[PDB]
């Protein structure tokens, strides 16, 4: 459980990253 | 210009997207094995 | 047309969402459907 | 709790559905 | 103004990504708080 | 957990109001 855990954590980390991504696009 | 703009950011979204429906699939897996650790 | 092509995949993209945000509301159920059980 | 994780699966299921049709109207 | 239409809602998508985001950080915490206290 | 699962209900409580408001944007 521990390890999907850990991964479910990573993937939302990742999406934070690209959301932060499109709107920095948006903002061009 | 713009019109390219948008679709990149748009591209970069569904990326977004992609990583949390991934990250449900291991929320699943997590709920799933809380449930068969309490049924053992 | 290239603008309506944006705003059909916008659309389409929402839709997405929308499943994943119920997706998360049957995870709710789910985790308190647990809670529930060790808590009987 | 099981028919809970299904439905969350079928709809995660719809969700990389409409990611992809999203995606190939962008191509266009 | 359609461009500028287009932008403010994907603006306004990706806030509602964001939330569901921050709801799946709430979840993993949820599913963290169950485990504990079975291995309490 | 209570507290957890609570805050995460508010959470897609407001994304589903986002996402009506895209919505209604995309419209015009």
């Amino acid at each position: 459980v521990e390890e999907n855990l850990k991964k479910a954590e990573e993937k939302l980390k990742k999406a934070e990253e690209l959301l932060k991504k499109s709107e920095e696009i948006l903002k061009k | 210009q713009a019109i390219d703009n948008l679709r990149a950011s748009l591209e970069t979204t569904n990326q977004a997207i992609e990583a949390i429906r991934q990250a449900g699939q291991e929320m699943i897996l997590a709920v799933q094995g809380v449930q068969d650790y309490i049924n053992n």
